[PDB]
């Protein structure tokens, strides 16, 4: 097993992003605990309070087209969501999977996705998907 | 790696 690596939920997204270190944290008089953490490949300006139930987890993962094998209808994904403002990993689910005929150089898979935050469905090659471990 | 995201 690899030392654990980590991914955090940011407030002001919904997305998650790739946590490079986790700096203190805080307990709120309601109880409720949070870590502050840095994103990677970002300043501290950037720095965010999280709960760490909810907003802190292990790294998803890229899946090698070797093993799209593995990837299965209502599964969590996280999902390289692309749009003209924006494009960010959210979370999603496996509606439907449509196999294809392919080496192990490259997926043709087609996998339909429904994004939790809004319920919408999107299409999308094995390169925009990461699995949880 | 992942796709490297761009923000709003
Ligand atoms: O799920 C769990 C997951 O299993 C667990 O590893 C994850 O741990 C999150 C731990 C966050 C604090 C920790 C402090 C030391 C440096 C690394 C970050 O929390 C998730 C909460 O839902
Ligand atoms: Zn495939």
């Amino acid at each position: 097993s690899a030392d654990l690596a980590f991914e955090a939920k940011s407030a002001r997204d919904y997305a998650w992003y790739d946590v490079s270190s986790f700096l203190t944290y805080r307990v709120l008089r309601t109880g409720e605990l949070e870590v502050r953490v840095r994103f990677s490949g970002f300043d501290n300006r950037h720095d965010e309070w999280v709960n760490v139930k909810t907003s802190v987890r292990e790294r998803s993962i890229p899946v090698e087209p070797s093993e799209c094998g593995r990837v299965n209808v209502g599964d969590l994904l996280l999902c390289f969501q692309e749009r003209e403002d924006q494009a960010l990993y959210c979370d999603g689910h496996v509606l439907n999977i449509k196999r294809g005929i392919h080496d192990h150089a490259r997926c043709n898979c087609v996998f339909l996705v429904r994004y939790e935050l809004d319920n919408t469905e999107e299409s999308l090659g094995l390169e925009r998907i990461c699995r949880r471990p | 790696t992942k796709q490297t995201a761009r923000k709003s």
